[PDB]
């Protein structure tokens, strides 16, 4: 809530600044579409990956090595799949 | 109805099913399965426009063999299931003498009924 | 619902009358509200005042069926003085069916509704009287 | 069907996420650990109906550990009686920081 | 009974009615489904936090990644519907009748 | 400015869910869902809630609403509010205020439940000596215990990619 | 249900170790060296029987052992132990790597006038035996006995009585 | 639509159903239903007509809100007695929400408004796989959580499913809507037994899947969508006529034919309780849902509609498809009356 104090002070400062600045003058492409969904899916796999450094110490390091390499290898499989199947082009 | 000693793997037939006698060859159910396989082969020759009662005798023999084999194993499973049902039933009969009393077999010298004649 | 059908079958039948007709109006109004809710959810009569008209029409017809069913059940039970036979609810279901046909203004529909509502009311009477566990033991 | 290749192959893929009182990654407890340990050791080899009619006491004990319903009920009644007597005007209370 | 659970279940029923009754749009319906997803996420996460039930903290993150790819599939279907038409109304789906 | 901060953030959370469940224009719906996600992140962080609540804020308000507003804007606009939306928002606000009032001036509220009416600073843990940040070690599983789980999760993600490209004209 | 029993404040008053956290963290290894032979009776008591209001006597004993240890470190060598904890005090979170000169000074001091060899990394580990006086308990979870075993169905099985005993299909 | 991609997607449908069957944890149940959805969407839209697009849209909205309602019921279950086991639940509200989620998942009569629409605008392979697997997989979950269900839920939905799938169905000349209403009637017939003996439910599932595979195989042998095309398939080949005859009369449930073993054994282990009015009501509605089968048969193979020519040209070219497995499934679906003691194959 101390960061809420910071956030509230900066929001009030910015809001008073903007209200002074405004109250004192004195078709579609499918190629555009696939980038967002491809972002969405790879960002979901990022959310799967990124708790890896909290995990980096455990009793079974080889199981973590195996499943982490399986995660990044599947990410590369999907990327290379849409690379070979001429999807993300223009 | 479920386990019944739920160690219980997928276990299409346990080793305990080798204590009951296996189903005989040319029991009438597997003969009926063989006839159903022969009718399956006849109608398979009838689906495509190849002539019936010819030109598929290896497929006739394959259908009869496959159905008789699968029906043999299913009949062994049927016998196992009925044997374990009767074994559990009689174990529960023996384990509880209270709820299942001896009924007094009163003979018809002293059992009264109504009559209601149809005139 | 369960609480108001229990209110209906709480009364000795027998006669503790117009409690019976009040509970039967409650049954008819609830059933008509069910039917009106589905028939306004799947039809959208365009417009909203006509939707109020359709809901009021269905609820008034179902409540009238319930009310007249309960009244003639009470009257048959008081006259015949026999709380046992289902012929009183047979007369009840036929009166309800004839008033259904009076509301829909078709006489053959009223006759068929007389027949089937009389048979089903007698069956519900005999199910409560002899005792028939509907839907469930659920044991074996 | 409830197939048990889960048990046949001998792979513990789904028996660690499942219940409390398992082996946590660091060997740490749960909040209501011993309540479930006693409840499970009550209802282990029991056919899930006389488990209801016999292991009910420890089950209600575990539930009132989990949600803490009746204890918050007691705390709420304490605070409401505190409010009505402090509105009545008896002993502006020094139990906090003193006696 | 942890009073915040009451208002979060209330918010779940609010988002459920917003999913079910909806007019002339599909993006708003899918966005209310996303809100219902957020409701399930928050409710399960407050439960797992207050119960110290540490090994099954995978429910919120896996719930949300799977229902997020559900939302991605729904967006692709909405784009296909708006591709075979001009707009994406609940109207103009009146063909393929019951 | 008092103790009931989890309750207050839950009230503004329900405010936001009603504010976009009254069916506005979908970009206003996305704005309302952004406000709701921010205050729900505040709720889960006030239970603490260190890792996962801000983790999902990268995804839910970092990787979802962008694509939502994206496909909202590029598909259709329908530039014109309407009285039915304002009426539904008033009914939602009235349900909110009635639930708040019957939590305040009563003991319990029943839908079919018994909610003890007080802001839940209790129940909560009695300050146990962790030194390892319990939920972070929780999410620091899936890799030494999660054998089957991450396999089927990544498998469904790969199938999600191939499904998206097939529906958007595979290959 | 049966009400709880709690000890009153006729017993719950030991003179506390009224030093703060900085010096108590700084004086850790020698506290493990000279004392903390009889604390493992307390800790074994606490881990075997999960009940405080039971092992409080041994809590008094470890509290007086800590107070006697700090009295001994006040009487003997030295005075720059004050310098050592006020050197580890202002270093934010207490790293043992910042103020190491005075750790060497303190170790030379304690080897001169008290002995007290510093425990090697990581010798404050290595699971330990201890003899006791109280007995090891049965049923520490104060619960009832086990209700019923299930009568196990065993023995060989006969072929079934007349096959199926369905409508027909006899054998 | 490469064959590698189709093998992958069908393998994921298989994997979703296996993860539904095999796990003792609720997260994999939800993941199995969800992966089954995500994989079964591109079996639809194998063509590119807007029919398949709108059908996949309707199916996605109903299927996804059923999945979210399922997750709500599971999170209520962990709000109460807290473990992720697949067993007896601990709230009538949670079991209420879960049975309504599975009811939307496999079709009941307040919920069936997606089924004939989604079966209308898709090809026959997609309809086959969705009917068989999507009505197979949640039956396992109901089989696992059967000891903790309020009875009025299951039984009201089952009675209403049988009577609405009967009544809706006497007014469709399309084939796929007839088969969808028949699916709704058989979901009701399986669900009404589930609290009494679930062996009947799993055996009825096996029988209905074999019957539906025979039906859709006899429509895959000759591309038909209306009954007029069925009369032209009378004219082109005679064996398709008699097999449509026998499989329609076995969908009807007539005693010497093998569609009577599901109904009558259900009658047996329903009436070994004291429920009698419910069996006679269900079986009179089973008399009711045979009429559209019978007018289908009168269109196909008993009367003979006059056929357009170019069948004169079609006679030179024999029906050179491959069938999935037509004759084995036909004789196993129709000639399996006297093997009723293969009931006990299942425990
Ligand atoms: C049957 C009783 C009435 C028989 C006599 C008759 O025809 O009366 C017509 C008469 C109206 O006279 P009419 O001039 O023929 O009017 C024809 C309508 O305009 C005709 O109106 P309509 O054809 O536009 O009807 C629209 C609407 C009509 O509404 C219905 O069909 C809904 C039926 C629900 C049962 O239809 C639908 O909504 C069809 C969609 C699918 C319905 C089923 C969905 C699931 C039902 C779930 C029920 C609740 C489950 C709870 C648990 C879960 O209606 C009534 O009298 C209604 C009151 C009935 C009271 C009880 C009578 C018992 C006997
Ligand atoms: C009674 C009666 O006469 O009702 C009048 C009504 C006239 O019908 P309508 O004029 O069409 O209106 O009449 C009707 O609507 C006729 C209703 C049916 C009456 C059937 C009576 C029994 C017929 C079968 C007898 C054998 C069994
Ligand atoms: C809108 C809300 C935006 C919140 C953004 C995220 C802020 C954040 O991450 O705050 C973290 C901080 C506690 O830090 P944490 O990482 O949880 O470490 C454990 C104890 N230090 O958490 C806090 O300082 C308190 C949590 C937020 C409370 C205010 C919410 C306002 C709404």
């Amino acid at each position: 809530m101390n960061l809420m104090i910071t956030l509230l002070t900066n929001f009030t400062l910015a809001t008073l600044l903007v209200t002074i600045a405004f109250w004192l003058p004195q078709p579609f492409s499918m190629k555009f579409f696939l980038v967002a969904i491809t972002f969405l899916l790879f960002d979901l796999e990022i959310a799967l990956l990124l708790p890896l450094p909290w995990a980096s110490q455990t009793t079974n390091l080889n199981t973590m090595l195996t499943m982490a390499l399986l995660l990044i290898f599947l990410l590369a499989v999907s990327l290379a799949y849409e690379w070979t199947q001429k999807g993300l082009e223009w | 109805m479920t386990g019944r000693q739920a160690r219980a793997p997928l276990q299409f037939l346990p080793d305990e099913a080798r204590s009951l006698p296996p189903p005989k060859l040319t029991d009438p159910r597997l003969a009926y399965i063989g006839f159903l396989g022969y009718c399956s082969g006849l109608i398979d020759n009838a689906i495509r426009r190849r002539p019936v009662l010819s030109a598929g005798l290896h497929r006739q023999f394959l259908y009869i063999t496959s159905f008789v084999f699968v029906g043999y194993y299913l009949l062994k499973r049927q016998d196992y299931m009925y044997a374990v049902r009767d074994h559990d039933m009689f174990s529960y009969i023996k384990s509880h003498p209270e709820d299942f009393p001896e009924k007094d077999k009163k003979t018809y010298r002293e059992v009264f009924e109504e009559f209601h004649p149809v005139r | 619902a369960k609480t108001l059908l229990h209110q209906y079958w709480d009364i000795p039948e027998g006669t503790e009358c117009h409690r019976k007709t009040y509970a039967a109006t409650s049954i008819g109004g609830a059933s008509g509200l069910v039917v009106s809710a589905y028939s306004v959810a799947l039809k959208t009569p365009t417009s909203f005042l006509e939707g109020v008209a359709r809901t009021g029409r269905y609820t008034f017809t179902a409540a009238a069926i319930g009310a007249i069913f309960g009244l003639t059940s009470c009257i048959s039970a008081q006259v015949r003085e026999k709380p046992d036979d289902p012929l009183n609810y047979l007369i009840g279901g036929c009166a309800g069916g004839l008033t259904l046909g009076a509301r829909t203004r078709s006489y053959g529909i009223g006759a068929a509704a007389c027949a089937y509502m009389g048979l089903t009311a007698a069956l519900v009477k005999m199910g409560q009287l002899e005792g028939w566990k509907v839907f469930a033991e659920p044991k074996v | 069907p409830f197939f048990d290749v889960q048990k046949k192959l001998g792979v513990d893929l789904d028996h660690w996420m499942t219940i409390q009182s398992a082996e946590q990654p660091h060997r740490i407890p749960a909040r209501c650990h011993a309540f479930e340990k006693e409840w499970i050791e009550c209802a282990h080899g029991i056919g899930s109906i006389r488990a209801e009619k016999e292991c009910k006491i420890e089950f209600e004990d575990f539930r009132e550990c989990l949600l803490r319903q009746k204890t918050m009920k007691r705390l709420n009644a304490i605070k409401r009686q505190r409010d009505k007597l402090i509105k009545e005007g008896k002993y502006t209370p020094p139990p906090h920081h003193s006696g | 009974m942890s009073l915040v659970y009451m208002n979060i279940m209330m918010a779940f029923t609010v988002s459920l009615t917003g999913l079910l009754m909806y007019r002339s749009h599909l993006m708003s319906s899918l966005l209310c489904l996303e809100g219902m997803m957020l409701s399930l996420f928050i409710l399960a996460t407050l439960m797992i936090l207050n119960s110290h039930f540490t090994l099954a903290s995978m429910m919120p993150i896996i719930l949300l990644v799977f229902a997020a790819c559900e939302a991605a599939l729904g967006l692709s279907l909405l784009v296909m519907v708006s591709n075979t038409y001009g707009t994406d109304y609940v109207q103009n789906l009146n063909l393929l009748q019951c | 400015m008092m103790t009931y901060i989890v309750f207050i953030l839950s009230i503004i959370f329900v405010m936001g869910f009603v504010g976009f469940s009254s069916k506005p224009s979908p970009i206003y719906g996305g704005l309302g869902l952004i406000v709701s996600g921010g205050v729900g992140c505040g709720i889960v962080l006030n239970f603490g809630g260190s890792f996962l609540g801000l983790m999902v804020f990268l995804i839910y308000l970092g990787g979802m609403m962008v694509v939502f507003g994206y496909t909202t804007a590029m598909a259709t606009e329908q530039y014109p509010s309407n009285k039915v939306v304002l009426g539904t928002f008033i009914t939602g606000l009235l349900m909110e205020f009635l639930m708040v009032y019957y939590v305040l001036k009563d003991k319990e509220v029943e839908i079919v439940f018994k909610f003890n009416g007080m802001g839940d600073w209790v129940i909560y843990d009695t300050g146990d000596s962790g030194f390892f940040s319990e939920e972070a070690m929780g999410i620091a599983a899936l890799y030494s215990y999660g054998t089957w789980l991450v396999i089927v999760t990544g498998w469904s993600l790969l199938i999600g990619v191939v499904v998206i490209m097939e529906i958007t004209r595979g290959n | 249900p049966g009400i709880v029993e709690l000890p009153s404040l006729e017993d719950l008053k030991v003179q506390e170790v009224k030093v703060s956290s900085s010096v108590l963290k700084a004086a850790a290894h020698h506290y493990g060296a000279q004392c903390d032979k009889p604390n493992k009776e307390f800790m074994l008591c606490r881990w075997e029987e999960k009940d405080p209001r039971r092992c409080l006597e041994e809590g008094k004993l470890v509290n007086q052992c800590a107070l006697e240890f700090f009295r001994q470190i006040k009487r003997h060598c030295a005075e720059p132990f004050t310098e050592y904890w006020t050197c580890i005090d202002y270093s934010g979170l207490q790293l043992f790597r910042r103020c190491r000169k005075e750790q060497a000074q303190f170790d030379k001091c304690v080897l001169d006038k008290l002995g007290w060899v510093r425990p090697d990394l990581g010798e404050l580990s290595k699971v330990t035996k201890v003899k006791t006086d109280r007995p090891l308990p049965e049923n520490p979870y104060h619960s009832r006995a086990r209700p019923e075993p299930n009568p196990e169905v065993e023995g060989d099985l006969k072929p079934a009585r007349h096959g199926s005993r369905l409508f027909f299909w006899t054998m | 639509m490469n064959p590698i991609i189709l093998i992958i997607i069908l393998m994921t449908v298989m994997l979703g159903t296996i993860i539904v069957m095999i796990s003792t944890h609720w997260l994999l149940i939800w993941i199995g239903f969800e992966m089954n959805m995500l994989a079964i969407i591109p079996i639809m839209m194998k063509k590119h007509n807007p029919r398949a697009t709108e059908a996949s849209t309707k199916y996605f909205l109903t299927q996804s809100t059923a999945s979210m309602l399922l997750m709500m019921a599971i999170i209520i279950n962990l709000m109460f007695s807290g473990q992720w086991t697949v067993m007896k639940l601990f709230n009538p509200m949670a079991s209420m929400l879960m049975t309504m989620a599975l009811a939307m998942k496999l079709g009941m009569a307040p919920f069936h408004f997606w089924v004939p629409e989604v079966t209308q605008g898709i090809p026959l392979s997609s309809g086959l796989i969705l009917l068989t697997w999507q009505k197979l997989a949640p039956m396992s979950v109901l089989y696992q959580i059967l000891p903790s269900i309020n009875l009025d839920l299951i039984l009201t939905l089952s009675i209403l499913s049988i009577t609405i799938g009967g009544w809706g169905g006497l007014n469709q000349t399309q084939l796929r809507k007839i088969m969808a209403y028949s699916s709704i009637a058989h979901m009701g017939w399986m669900t009404a037994v589930l609290l009494y003996n679930p062996t009947m439910t799993l055996l009825n599932l096996i029988i209905y899947i074999i019957m539906t595979s025979t039906m859709f195989t006899l429509f895959m042998a000759n591309s038909t969508t209306t009954t007029l095309s069925l009369s032209h398939t009378w004219n082109k080949a005679p064996i398709m006529t008699i097999l449509v005859l026998i499989t329609l009369l076995s969908m009807g449930g007539l005693p010497p034919l093998s569609g009577f073993m599901p109904k009558w054994m259900i009658i047996q282990e329903m009436t070994k309780n004291d429920s009698i009015i419910l069996p006679t009501l269900m079986a009179i509605t089973a008399l009711l849902n045979l009429y559209f089968y019978m007018r289908l048969t009168y269109s196909t193979a008993l009367t003979m509609f006059p056929s357009t020519n170019n069948m004169k040209m079609k006679w030179q070219f024999p029906t050179t498809k491959r069938m999935t497995l037509l004759p084995t499934m036909t004789v196993l679906s129709t000639m399996l009356l006297p093997l009723t003691p293969i009931l006990s194959i299942l425990e």
